[PDB]
């Protein structure tokens, strides 16, 4: 009976390991999706304070 | 964004320690009893008697 | 001095202090009573075995549960298994510690009250709480939402709790349970010859289900699978010999929790009542909810059920949420282990119910303030 | 020192020091109770969640605003808000900021004695001063003339303005504001089979009314087009799942506004109440207001509302006139840009109602000469 | 010895696991990021447009 339960626990610890990992990699992936989206927001922010100023003139 | 996060932290945390801290109030109840053997010592009694 | 969180249960009494990981002691709770003539002389036979001293005499007694379905029907029995699993298993007297029973949600107020009346007058102790046997379960995982479903032995229930504030209009009971379970599984068996009668057997039928019956990911697959090839028929060694053979009552057994229909039961599935509980809640508060499902109790632990009920789930609910199914491997002893934690905290030390409260209301206290 | 320029409106609060572009701390002014019971023990849970904590919990609270129409109707709750902003919105005690509270006109005079005494004897500010909620829209536009809408929240009000001069006669104070309209929302979504009822899922619909919501640019056009094509119908998904698909409740919601008959209302809409006001000033100035109709509040934030009310206000005006329509992008904080803006000026510095004057005169101070 | 290491691998279990769920939470926290983002880009594109066609008129 302890052995089987040895197996069965070493198999949801490696289930829990790769599962982590594909998480780790939608992470990172996120982080540069969200790096890129507030560099988009900058570049918006300017063109409005631009647009702005050309209509008041 | 960072009060959100830290809202649930907290919240988790104290959830974390009541669940985890108080395992330590006792984990020794696996150690198992003595369980003895005889070693063919403990033969020293004769069919006198055996209701009591 | 350390509180004994005692927790009837239906079909195991699980005990022990407050404080520790696992229950001291856990025994199956039944008492029963010889029932042939008996010869010998000065054998010292007993007039009744509790606990687990009946599971090895079962050949010569009629063992039965004292509680049905999370009621108790004998209350000298409940008595008698009470004062065993103090003084016999523990071994501590009851006159110098807080004790906290556990009960199914909607149950017959008489039963707690009854409760709390033994506790306070048989066994004297300084002081009793009860506690829905779910908000323990919801503690055990570490959470604090979550709507949690307690398939026990006795009796299934579902109760749904936000942030802490539970919601008594979606408490979803259902009296479908582990015990007709083995009644199913011993009512199929004879489809093969087996027949099982007398209710020491019903033991063996429990340690058949429990050793070989799995929750099928998909219901007509296999049935057709079983049907075709012999992959599935595992042997079993009876207590005496004669090995028999299990085919498809493997699933079929467990499978009458998502279709009650099968012991002629009218309600829904476990895996529909829960999305019902859920849909009673608010509308804000269902993201939650479906996230943070938990399950707990005994019968939870047939082999791949968490896969059939997050597939029913996803199915019923809209598509977008994420389902999400916590199934830790101490489902057993979850309420327990809850239990310890909530009895270990500085701030329940005050909810307990004092015996001089009791003796200036009596027993009708556990209905009021200190719930 | 710096001024806190607070601004309770009416469904969002916002307040900022002076001197700045934008308030430092906007967010929604209602005070929720929990309702259900509460089970976890420990949780630290509170008995009231104020300002934006009451969004994200608002699956078990009981949202209730403290600002009904302008007036304020529950007086502890506006205390519990004012003190929420003060203490963890800025994190600057009152003891050492002079405050510049706004008030909508035709107002009833308790209300702003009862402001005043609180901001003098519960938090003791050194100086406080309440001003007109249009003359700031007015300010923050750089103008000095001009007739201003101020469709809010809570109340719409339309101030006229000359050369600095206001005109006490011409102001109209009409009760329809945006509350109002998203109760005709939530009223209208029922033909096609939403129900929203709770409190908490008011908000839900007031999420809905400003994201998809639009003013038509004639109505029975649009009537005729959403009834024959399919091209307006604009889905929207709930806090849950279940998405929604808006059809020709998209502009009938906000018509509302020139329309008050829809809801019940007598008078007149806010294309109309504006010529009214105009025609009862002198006329000599009516040019001036017809070339500089201004806009404010939230509710005038509707995609299409600057082309709606020229074009109604052409059609009523006279022929020769020309009618404009001052519509900035930063209309929502309008009013309280402007106030920043006073509260900045140097001739302004001698108003503010100092304490020792509220001392001698009591709290019927506000209605003298410091206005 | 066969509890013993079953002990063991119930450890790592336990601390791999609380190793996925902490970047789990990390991954919706970016999901909700990547949200608001989108909702910039929106609002910035629809005032955009605005302003073009008052500065065209
Ligand atoms: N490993 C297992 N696999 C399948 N079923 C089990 C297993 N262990 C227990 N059960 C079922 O669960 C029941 C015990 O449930 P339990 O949680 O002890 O009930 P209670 O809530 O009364 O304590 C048993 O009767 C048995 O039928
Ligand atoms: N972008 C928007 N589109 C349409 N309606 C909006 C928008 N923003 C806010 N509103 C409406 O305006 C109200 C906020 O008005 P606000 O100016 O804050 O009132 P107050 O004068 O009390 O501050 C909200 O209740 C909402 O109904
Ligand atoms: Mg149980
Ligand atoms: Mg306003």
């Amino acid at each position: 009976e302890a052995e089987k339960a040895a197996d069965e626990s070493e198999r949801g610890m490696k289930v829990i390991e790769s599962r982590a990992q594909k998480d780790e990699e939608k992470m990172e992936i996120q982080e540069i999706q969200l790096k890129e989206a507030k560099h988009i927001a900058e570049d918006a922010d300017r063109k409005y304070e631009e647009v702005a100023r050309k209509l008041v003139i | 964004l960072g009060t959100r996060a830290k809202e649930s932290l907290d919240l988790r945390a104290h959830l974390k320690q009541v669940k985890k801290e108080d395992i330590e109030k006792e984990n020794r109840e696996v150690g198992d009893w003595r369980k003895n053997i005889d070693a063919l010592s403990g033969m020293e009694g004769r069919k006198k008697k055996f209701e009591g | 001095t350390t509180a004994l969180v005692c927790d009837n249960g239906s079909g195991l009494v699980k005990a022990g202090f407050a404080g520790d990981d696992a229950p001291r002691a856990v025994f199956p709770s039944i008492v029963g009573r010889p029932r042939h003539q008996g010869v010998m002389v000065g054998m010292g036979q007993k007039d009744s075995y509790v606990g687990d001293e009946a599971q090895s005499k079962r050949g010569i007694l009629t063992l039965k549960y004292p509680i049905e379905h999370g009621i108790i029907t004998n209350w000298d029995d409940m008595e008698k298994i009470w004062h065993h699993t103090f003084y016999n298993e523990l071994r501590v007297a009851p006159e110098e510690h807080p004790t906290l029973l556990t009960e199914a949600p909607l149950n017959p107020k008489a039963n707690r009250e009854k409760m709390t009346q033994i506790m306070f007058e048989t066994f004297n102790v300084p002081a009793m709480y009860v506690a829905i046997q779910a908000v323990l379960s919801l503690y055990a995982s570490g959470r604090t939402t979550g709507i949690v479903l307690d398939s026990g032995d006795g009796v299934t229930h579902n109760v749904p709790i936000y942030e802490g504030y539970a919601l008594p209009h979606a408490i979803m009971r259902l009296d479908l349970a582990g015990r007709d379970l083995t009644d199913y599984l011993m009512k199929i068996l004879t489809e093969r010859g087996y027949s099982f009668v007398t209710t020491a057997e019903r033991e063996i039928v429990r340690d058949i289900k429990e050793k070989l019956c799995y929750v099928a990911l998909d219901f007509e697959n296999e049935m057709a699978t079983a049907a075709s090839s012999s992959s599935l028929e595992k042997s079993y060694e009876l207590p005496d010999g004669q090995v028999i053979t299990i085919g498809n009552e493997r699933f079929r057994c467990p499978e009458t929790l998502f279709q009650p229909s099968f012991i002629g039961m009218e309600s829904a599935g476990i895996h529909e009542t829960t999305y019902n509980s859920i849909m009673k809640c608010d509308i804000d508060i269902r993201k939650d909810l479906y996230a943070n499902n938990v399950l707990s109790g005994g019968t939870t632990m047939y082999p791949g059920i968490a896969d059939r009920m997050q597939k029913e789930i996803t199915a019923l609910a809209p598509s977008t949420m994420k389902i999400k199914i916590i199934a830790p491997p101490e489902r057993k002893y979850s309420v327990w282990i809850g239990g310890s934690i909530l009895a270990s905290l500085s701030t329940f030390q005050q909810m307990w119910i004092s015996k001089q409260e009791y003796d200036e209301a009596g027993p009708s206290i556990v209905h009021r303030k200190c719930f």
